[PDB]
């Protein structure tokens, strides 16, 4: 059908990331910046406790006492929240340190995280260069609007603008993404499917994604270096520093600086130097999640009372361009009321596929301040009508496969069938015509077992 | 003539200080409606466990809307919110709903203090025809018959929702002035939308207080009004004897589990009609059964729970006041002595005795929740004496 | 010709709606709603003046300002869908000669001190007087006293015109006679009343009068004095309710001469209000319906709240011929003749006896049916001198050529849905367009046939009747009343043949129909009725609760939206605050239907009600369904496959 992982992708980011690479590739993940990212982008509470013990654990305690830390209540969730703490090889299972299995934590972790529990003075803390307000040259709200206005030359250029893009690489990287792309007469910047996707997003976290897939495209610098540097924006904004991110330079952590304002959350002044700049951007990438604080800019009060999009606010054009692919044919004037079609933004997520959620998002993100004193059921009936329209135009699940029709037995079909599902390589049977439904990748293992027999 | 005189009330209303700043005062006169009546209290003397008595007129008066799409809707819904309000802060009292329909009066709840009886009553009160014309002599037959049970140590006061009508009953309930004057009962009516002269002769008569129902937060003004224990006439009693503390029981004290239930129609307890574990102890019975901080019904003394009712009104009684400056003394950092903050809106709220600086947030959180100033801790206990 | 006063005004001056350059007046109101809310408080919000098509409002933080004007600012707008507390739209029409208590200019100051000088387009400016306030009064001496006006700066133009087309000139037992007289004061500010140029000219002036830049309203002067004689009214207890009560006070705030049209929704105190404009004027009035459906209806409530009934009865259609001879207060229906000897004595009476009406009044259902060839024979045929338009329709027929206050004067009163169905006795519906997922062997068959037949597959359909076997008894647990209004015949009829229940169809005897009425209205045992397209429109107006709808091809969203909104009644006397009148169609996915209801919930959404999509029922196998077989789908399928197109037609 069509991909559905590429939206959100939120835990995974650090555990298909770091367990699709090696134990010592991603001990170099434990960088002290990296140990806060460590705790955020999981959100279990019964992990979250289960770290608590580890500063004042050095010893590796049985592993019964924790799984029979919390009893009938809840042991699935205690379960779905152990393998996965266990699936970041955070943890190492003892052998029979006093005569069975007794769990403890990677300790050089502990090292990297008691530093940032209590004390330390050390290279991410001070003495070498962190951090440093002289004497302020340069305001936060104006670069607040670098931090809207990048996002729009972002954003606008993934559409296409009349004005123009400054000049990046990134561009050849985006039509690289599969977001955008680009027939090869005068190349042009046009959206392929998932820019499109991505234009009903809005967080940061994408753009990091392609950025910790930056160096995938045959680039040998540091990941340990950026995803390090990726924490080291996290610290809200208010440094321009006395050119500390050159104090604390390294190869990569410049130059990819300089798309940092292509990115825009960095603002570089003259020779792209002599200081360094964290956008309020830094908190909304840490977690991913919607948060309040996620505003952006603070409209108003929306509604869709009577299904009728229902709201003003002459906004940025980037929330126009944001309904110019959602809301267009009988727009009016100066409040942005563009009617509603049951058809036609049913059509325009035909290039998207389903926006569920991301209606529900842009729902509590078209006007801002609608959760203010608005009802709780926000669409009473409207969003089974969303969902029916999504529930309507997906007629179609695509699904490649091999089948087995016309077999000369019936309880050798069974074997077959044991055989399958010996190997998980079915996704369907009908025993009452003797057919199976087997993916064709898993097929050569049968067409090897069947010539065998 | 009135298509013009129609609009000759629209047409100043709407109109205001043009040019620039237009429906600008028209909202400073609605936040000048505002501020309604404080407390003004300060009393002293009686209020001690109530045992209050509703009485509702149950007419055709109900079926006009006036408030809300039943005037019982505007008297029901919130009664349940004067029931918790009242368990909240009077825990020593009991209460007997009383329902008037068709002339006559049914006690709809007995005089019980468990709120969940209390509450599902006037959730099985929603559906009510309200058939039929007040008849207040029914509803004072039972006030007297049952309170005349009750001692002389009680408080004895009648809380009667009447819906302004025709106090349609015979046998000279004026002569229950005299009745009931000497029985040293209390009866209290609110009148819905209007007055009768009659009851409000009966509640002058009484010492009762009466009142009519302006509008629905001031329906909840006399609500709350009569939430707190009134200082009722004197020569009621002085004490109120044996009252039973009870105990809290585990029943895993010394022998562990040697009774699967502790409600076998055999235990000293077990009253209700459902199964328990074993919970609770009176004295005087050794009564153990589901925990109830009231009374019992074979001890028949007083289950006194004293953290939660010896308490409730041990300080709702030793208040003091505040005050308003709008000056500015600075005193903090231009802060609050307790939420420490600012907005000053000249209401710079100075304490009678430690003299320290509040909001409306912190005077409001002591005259609604903390009911003391705490200002007055670190400066009353230290010189105690 | 001769019927032009000013019609709505926006036609040009905007291109490409999307003015986010130009805006330029709203740029003026964008100012002043903009750099006015700093302070928590807005004190701007110009109710969003656009200049075509209409503007808005704001009505989502009206408090004082916006919320007395939720009504006030309302008079020239209409607000043609409804919300909750947020912004509300509305249109622009005629509204103004209506709005007569007040200038243009002095709405216009206020239609800039509510937009905070958010200054118009100029598009109503070059539409606000266009017709000044003028009235026309029917004073004692027969016909007419040429009244002009409070204000006199108009018969200086006028006088100067008009004369030169057409010119205009015992002791205690009677002291109180002149004492009424003495009343007879200055109308309220020196009147400037001329003198009847003889009763056959106002009809050669009337053209002129509008023929400059003025407007003229036509009264009533029947209550005070009065030359020809009164019947005898009577209103026997009829005791009302506050919706109507200000209705007549809209028709008489003033003195006992000005004519009245007033807008009630569907199912209101239609047959109330003109009977009690029967009674309380004193008059020999007229009623005429739309067909003799209406007119044994409208007497009815006549014979209840009004003793009048002594062969006191004028009834007047099909056959009727009701007391012609001495007409008092009459029940007529719309000649639409123009035949040549179409009813030879008969329509002669109808003829003739509207001269013995002299003018009565002109009681008049629902205009919007009218056609406007038919309302040339409007004021054609009937001369009358005061008026009666009882149309929930606003707006018809998408003619914007030909307005209505021309035929009717000011168009006075409509009532908000709001303050009836939240309070006051109409009930809440719960609007249900339930769509149904089919079996595919109707649909295979309907994709292959391009031939009407295939109107007819989805329609005779178990997937429908599984949604109509199940409200049936899921509603019979409240014992409350329910209807079904299906298509056709014979595929309803086979409903009332698997589950059979009451039931009619065209040709059926109307004194058994009759008695299925008294089998529905009064029993309470079966509470389930079937109709079909005659009894909606030819015969009943149902009573009831509850509606289940099949039928929906034709594109008469009102038509088919007016019979719910007459049959729907109060379900029960229901404590809470919810929806308990209840509507439900049944929609076939993938089809006609599907497409159809797209614009119905359009339309639906275009007034706003309690509207539901269901798809799914509330457990289907909990009910003991027939049809759960598709083989019993397929003995009815066949009995499609011999089916023909004749059960596939309504009445036209
Ligand atoms: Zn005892
Ligand atoms: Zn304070
Ligand atoms: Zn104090």
């Amino acid at each position: 059908s069509r991909g559905l992982n590429r939206v959100h992708l939120q835990c995974r980011n650090l555990q298909e990331f770091l367990g699709g690479l090696s134990p010592g590739v991603l001990d170099r993940l434990y960088g002290h910046p990296a140990t806060c990212l460590a705790v955020f982008r999981e959100l279990p509470s019964l992990a979250k406790n289960w770290v608590m013990r580890m500063l004042f654990l050095e010893q590796p305690l049985p592993q019964a006492a924790v799984a029979l830390w919390v009893k009938k209540e809840f042991s699935k969730a205690q379960e779905e929240s152990t393998g996965l703490l266990s699936g970041l090889r955070i943890w190492h299972t003892q052998l029979l340190p006093g005569g069975l299995q007794g769990l403890i934590l990677n300790p050089i972790f502990r090292q990297n995280l008691r530093i940032a529990l209590l004390g330390g003075g050390k290279a991410w803390s001070d003495d070498t260069s962190q951090l440093g307000p002289d004497k302020h040259a340069r305001d936060v709200p104006s670069l607040d609007k670098y931090a809207e206005e990048r996002w729009e030359v972002v954003l606008h250029f993934m559409v296409g603008s009349p004005s123009a893009a400054v000049s990046q690489d990134l561009a050849q990287l985006l039509s690289q993404a599969g977001l955008m792309k680009s027939t090869e007469p005068g190349e042009p910047p046009c959206i392929t499917s998932a820019g499109f996707q991505f234009l009903l997003l809005d967080t940061p976290a994408q753009l990091w994604y392609f950025m910790l897939q930056y160096l995938q495209t045959a680039q040998s610098r540091g990941m340990d270096l950026v995803e390090i540097l990726s924490f080291l924006f996290q610290l809200s904004f208010s440094t321009l520093g006395k050119d500390y991110s050159v104090e604390g330079m390294s190869d990569s952590l410049l130059n990819f600086l300089q798309h940092l304002r292509e990115f825009g959350l960095v603002f570089q002044r003259k020779r792209k130097s002599r200081r360094y700049y964290p956008t309020r951007l830094a908190i909304n990438l840490s977690s991913g999640v919607s948060g309040a604080g996620g505003t952006v800019h603070q409209p108003g009060f929306i509604v869709v009372e009577t299904n009728y999009r229902l709201y003003a606010y002459t906004e940025s054009e980037l929330q126009i361009a944001l309904i110019a692919l959602f809301s267009e044919m009988l727009y009016r004037f100066p409040n942005m009321v563009v009617a509603q079609v049951t058809r036609e933004s049913v059509q325009q997520a035909i290039a998207s596929g389903i926006t569920a959620q991301q209606i529900i998002h842009f729902l509590r993100t078209r006007a801002h301040p609608v959760m203010l004193k608005q009802t709780p059921v926000l669409p009473p009936t409207i969003t089974d009508q969303i969902r029916l329209w999504e529930l309507e135009r997906d007629r179609l699940r695509f699904t490649e496969g091999v089948l087995y029709n016309q077999f000369l037995s019936q309880v050798d079909f069974e074997l077959l069938l044991a055989h399958a599902r010996e190997l998980g390589v079915l996704v369907f049977e009908n025993s009452a015509k003797r057919l199976m439904v087997v993916t064709p990748a898993g097929h050569s293992d049968v067409k090897r077992f069947w010539k065998r027999q | 003539r009135w298509e013009g005189g129609y609009e000759r009330t629209w047409e100043i209303l709407k109109e205001d200080e043009s040019g620039s700043l237009k429906a600008t005062i028209e909202d400073i006169l609605f936040k000048a409606k505002r501020k309604r009546v404080f407390e003004h209290h300060g009393q002293v003397r009686l209020g001690m466990m109530r045992h209050l008595y509703v009485v509702v007129d149950g007419s055709r008066t109900m079926e006009d809307q006036d408030l809300k799409p039943n005037r019982l809707t505007c008297t029901l819904k919130l009664l349940e919110y004067f029931v918790e309000e009242y368990f909240d802060q009077n825990p020593i009292s009991q209460i007997g709903i009383i329902v008037t329909k068709s002339k006559r009066a049914e006690k709809l709840t007995e005089l019980s203090g468990n709120p969940r009886k209390h509450i599902t009553s006037l959730k099985k009160a929603v559906d009510m025809t309200c058939h039929g014309e007040p008849s207040l002599y029914n509803s004072l037959s039972i006030a007297m018959q049952t309170l005349k049970h009750m001692p002389g140590h009680t408080s004895r006061e009648v809380l009667i929702i009447f819906s302004s009508l025709t106090t349609c009953d015979p046998s000279n309930i004026y002569d229950l002035i005299k009745t009931l004057k000497a029985a040293k009962i209390r009866v209290s009516v609110i009148g819905l939308s209007a007055e009768v002269r009659v009851c409000t002769v009966l509640a002058r008569e009484t010492g009762g207080t009466y009142h009519v129902i302006l509008d629905e937060s001031h329906y909840k003004e006399l609500l709350t009004h009569h939430v707190s224990p009134p200082p009722a006439s004197s020569s009621s009693e002085c004490s109120l004897i044996r009252m039973g503390f009870p105990q809290h029981t585990i029943a895993s004290l010394s022998d562990q589990d040697a009774k699967p239930s502790f409600s076998m129609a055999h235990l000293d307890g077990n009253t209700e009609p459902g199964l328990t574990l074993g919970g609770y102890f009176c004295p005087q019975c050794r009564a153990k059964y589901c925990e109830l901080p009231v009374e019992c019904k074979i001890c028949g003394l007083t289950l006194v729970s004293a953290p939660h009712l010896a308490r409730s009104y041990h300080h709702l009684f030793p208040l003091d006041a505040f005050q308003e400056i709008p000056l500015e003394e600075y005193n903090g950092e231009r802060f609050c002595y307790g939420c420490q903050g600012e907005l000053k809106d000249q209401h710079v709220y100075v304490c009678a005795v430690c003299q320290n600086v509040f909001c409306v947030d912190c005077d409001v959180f002591v005259h609604d929740s903390l009911h003391c100033c705490p200002g007055c801790i670190h400066k009353i206990p230290a010189p105690s004496g | 010709p001769g019927n032009d006063p000013q019609e709505a005004v926006p036609s040009a001056a905007g291109k490409q709606v999307d003015e986010s350059g130009t805006k330029v007046d709203e740029y003026g109101a964008k100012d002043y709603r903009l750099q006015m809310p700093l302070k928590d408080d807005h004190t701007s919000r110009p109710l969003w003046v656009a200049p075509d098509g209409h503007i808005f409002l704001e009505a989502f933080s009206p408090v004082y300002k916006y919320a007395q004007d939720f009504l006030v600012a309302i008079a020239e707008p209409v607000c043609r869908p409804t919300h909750v507390h947020e912004y509300k739209l509305t249109a622009y029409s005629l509204y103004a000669a209506v709005s007569v208590g007040l200038q243009t200019s002095d709405i216009t100051e206020y239609l800039r001190k509510l937009s905070k000088t958010g200054v118009p387009d100029g598009i109503m400016q070059f539409i606000k007087l266009c017709t000044v306030s003028y009235g026309k009064v029917k004073l004692v001496l027969k016909h007419n006293r040429y009244f002009v006006e409070s204000c006199h700066p108009d018969v200086i133009q006028h006088l100067l015109q008009d004369p030169v087309i057409r010119e205009c000139r015992m002791d205690l037992f009677d002291f109180y006679e002149q004492m009424d007289k003495d009343e007879e004061e200055e109308e309220e500010t020196q009147t400037v009343s001329f003198e009847v140029k003889q009763e056959m000219i106002e009809e050669l002036q009337k053209r002129c009068i509008h023929l400059e830049y003025p407007l003229l309203a036509e009264y009533d002067f029947r209550n005070d004095s009065v030359n020809p004689d009164i019947n005898i009214d009577l209103k026997p207890t009829a005791v009302l309710r506050p919706y109507q009560e200000k209705s007549l006070r809209k028709m008489f705030g003033n003195g006992r001469a000005r004519s009245g049209v007033i807008v009630l929704p569907c199912g209101a105190g239609k047959s109330l209000v003109g009977v009690t404009a029967a009674c309380t004027v004193r008059k020999r009035c007229l009623v005429l319906g739309n067909s003799a459906v209406s007119v044994e209806q409208w007497k009815a409530q006549f014979k209840m709240w009004s003793t009048i009934d002594d062969s006191q009865i004028c009834r007047f259609t099909s056959d009727a011929k009701d007391k012609p001879i001495g007409c008092s207060v009459a029940i007529s229906t719309y000649s639409m003749l123009g035949h040549t000897t179409k009813r030879s004595w008969e329509a002669e009476r109808v003829m003739e006896w509207l001269k013995t009406q002299e003018w009565g009044l002109m009681i008049l259902d629902e205009v919007h049916t009218i056609p406007a060839k038919m309302f040339r024979r409007v004021l054609t045929i009937v001369q009358a001198h005061c008026k009666l338009g009882l149309t929930a329709t606003l707006v018809r027929e998408d003619d914007k050529i030909v307005d209505l206050n021309f035929l009717i004067g000011p168009k006075l009163y409509e009532a908000n849905w709001m303050e009836l169905q939240n309070n006051g006795y109409i009930a809440k519906v719960q609007c249900a367009e339930v769509w149904c997922p089919m079996s595919p062997e109707f649909y295979r068959e309907y994709v292959a046939i391009k031939t009407k037949k295939r109107i007819l597959l989805y329609t005779m359909n178990p997937n429908k009747f599984r949604a109509c076997q199940f409200l049936i008894k899921f509603h019979e647990r409240r014992n409350d009343k329910i209807i079904v209004f299906a298509d056709n015949v014979f595929a309803l009829k086979e409903y009332a043949i698997r589950l059979n229940k009451p039931y009619i169809y065209g040709p059926t005897s109307q004194g058994e129909r009759m008695q299925i009425l008294q089998n529905f209205k009064h029993n309470p045992k079966i509470n389930t009725i079937f109709i079909s397209k005659v009894g909606d429109t030819s015969f009943d107006l149902p009573e009831a609760n509850v509606l289940i709808q099949i039928s929906s091809h034709g594109g008469s969203r009102r038509q088919e939206a007016q019979r719910l909104g007459r049959v729907l009644r109060a379900k029960k006397g229901m404590v809470a605050e919810e929806y308990n009148a209840f509507f439900y169609s049944l929609v076939s996915q993938d089809t006609q239907e599907m497409a159809y209801s797209t614009k119905r919930q359009r339309f639906l959404v275009d007034q706003g009600y309690s509207f539901k999509v269901i798809t799914k029922l509330a457990g289907m196998e909990e009910e003991d369904l027939a049809f759960s077989t598709k083989e019993e789908q397929q003995q009815l399928l066949q009995k499609v496959l011999a089916a023909t197109d004749l059960d596939a037609e309504e009445e036209v």
